[PDB]
């Protein structure tokens, strides 16, 4: 019954805000959005997924020295434990070349036993480099 | 049925008026002869056509890593237009992705062909120089 | 009820044609294949997914100069809008080294509210470099 | 009804053993674990998925010469055929730089028509380089 | 039950004859003593064994980026065989993936060991030369 | 209800005692005033808090590619602690990922600032030397 599909808001340049009012994004049967998190409406098994795409282009030799760490991760906040817990994490290290633009994509999804009230959120290392579009940066879940 | 109208989901034969550019289908028209409920896309959204979309499409950001710059802003019916600063040409990687490159100046040469929208300047080198892929290098 | 799993046809060297008559590919409950597209049989929520794997090996120094753009994307064609719309896109830029073969994999999947009659198709930038096998290049969907 | 989510056991340094007794891993409705394989409880359609993350850091110039081949794959062993068959495979070639650590992630999932009794297992090329954590290395399936 | 037969899905105890190589289970055999309906794999398919598969397996393409070449074509019961051109050896990356490399000639040296199927030629350099990982370089 | 207790899934108002560190909720407490069934995490598991978790969390392995070394072992209530060998400093890539780097010795110079936990040694070069990003190179 419950399902949600959200896209990264392309008008926010420095943060990653999820929204459901445009393109093919949606919420149905109880899923909802508070503090940039999806609130699980009922206990059960859910498939949770997310994708991010990053890009860049080192303009100076200083930028070509050290690598870039890119990571995206879906965390859970349940009343069962006082801390945020990672459910899925994807990581990549990028070594920028002088003037050559780089492009990378990361995707992940799995099934979990969630409890009504739990909150699902994402954390990203590399926000300034996201290619924000509805087909590249999204997050969602659906009950099995 | 009539092109400019579409079939009502829960009742074949009640061909509602489609929503025109700048708006989206908020609610299917009630009965034959009744207006379809279309609404104006919020800022940041757009629809450039006849549609019965439930949401508006997001406006495109230009690809900064590709050196693109936004020529026209996005409006409720025309999506963002990206390009390059003149003095730069475009190189298409795919039918939608292009990168902006600076036009060659033809130092130590003469402009044979001026820079185009999708082509770099062609130079002719001065005697004593080699044209090494768009630059003149001394012998 | 409806579901489909399709593989890239390994006998077509220059195009990406989906088929369902070999290996573990299949169609059931109304999904069907016209013009290399999956036709959605009934309105509802579907999980749509696809994977591609690319490879190559630059033989000459000319080939090591400029990068290779690789992209795979799932588009939708609904009666609701006259144009093809991207639902999922994955991109990567590859910088070939002289004589060293490169290998990359891309995967994506999400849930959408589809309407009976809609058509799902893929577009790929990099077709000549696909590693065509049933376990590497596939496309599918299933109703939730 | 049946579903399973398993994580790579982080205490086994040289092998990839799946387990379901910690973190958010689980088995329900008939799925079970024999010889590091998931045993399909009933015939039907299942979504099968897995993710692996690899890392490394070449300490000597010898290690920077030849590339590293990384692959993860989900295979099926059915009574219908005497051999293991790949359902999903992800591959990547890595060219280590002297002293610069590398990080890569691979994910895959698809739907298949399975028969009760079939066995699902994984094969990995690059085991010594896995980043073993419950959010990075997992494997699972669920009936549609 | 009898190895060479398999149990009928909807009725335990009706052990049908399995399909042999080159064919696939189109339909389970009707009743005990009745032929199982197996059909010949279309070109491009194959099955190299006793099976009750509903489809045939796709024939493998060789890995061109690995320099592989197809030795034997695929047939309805034997899958494509890949390899390298003789004068080349194989280097296995994984139990299934091998790349083809050209055999060393031993320029400025003498062949110590001739090239093998999975091994490069070992050379012995001439006096005045250094064997720098399969090539003789002058001091 | 009381912080230190949690609501029973199948019966609001029966606020069971939470499990404390080192253990996990094996079974919800039977009735008001009855002990909640918590069990000790197996070796390799841990829980560092009040919880009603059905499983224990896996102990973390340190990131070897990052040169990390394990300072404290994992216990049923404290997770593995990673770090670097002293004489090395940490460089944080993300709020959780740090790589260990060797501290500079200031060859051909004088230690201006000694090495810190998250900072390399700052050197001052000897006259006749250039400080080229933490090393003294001769003019």
């Amino acid at each position: 019954k419950p399902a949600a599909h959200l896209i990264g808001d392309p008008s926010k340049q420095n943060s990653l805000l999820w929204r459901a009012n445009t393109d093919r994004a949606f919420l149905q049967d109880g899923f909802s959005l508070s503090n940039n998190s999806l609130l699980v409406p009922t206990s059960g098994i859910y498939f949770v997924y997310s994708q991010v795409v990053f890009s860049g282009k080192a303009y100076s030799p200083k930028a070509t020295s050290s690598p870039l760490y890119l990571a995206h991760e879906v965390q859970l906040f349940s009343s069962q434990y006082p801390f945020h817990v990672p459910l899925l994490s994807s990581q990549k290290m990028v070594y920028p070349g002088l003037q050559e633009p780089w492009l990378h994509s990361m995707y992940h999804g799995a099934a979990f036993q969630l409890t009504q009230g739990d909150q699902l959120s994402t954390h990203t290392d590399g926000i300034p480099h996201l290619v924000l579009s509805p087909s590249t940066v999204f997050f969602g879940a659906f009950a099995l | 049925c009539p092109q400019g109208k579409y079939i009502h989901p829960q009742n074949n034969s009640i061909c509602c008026t489609k929503c025109h550019k700048g708006t989206y289908l908020y609610n299917d028209c009630p009965g034959p002869g009744q207006d379809t409920d279309c609404r104006e896309c919020e800022s940041g959204s757009f629809t450039a056509s006849e549609n019965h979309l439930r949401h508006c499409l997001s406006c495109s950001k230009c690809r900064k890593e590709m050196g693109q710059v936004e020529i026209s802003s996005c409006t409720v019916d025309r999506d963002t237009v990206c390009g390059c600063r003149k003095n730069q040409y475009r190189h298409y990687w795919s039918e939608n992705l292009f990168q902006c490159f600076n036009c060659s100046l033809c130092l130590n040469g003469t402009v044979h062909l001026s820079c185009q929208e999708k082509q770099n300047t062609v130079c002719t080198c001065h005697a004593g120089f080699f044209l090494r892929e768009n630059e003149c290098v001394s012998c």
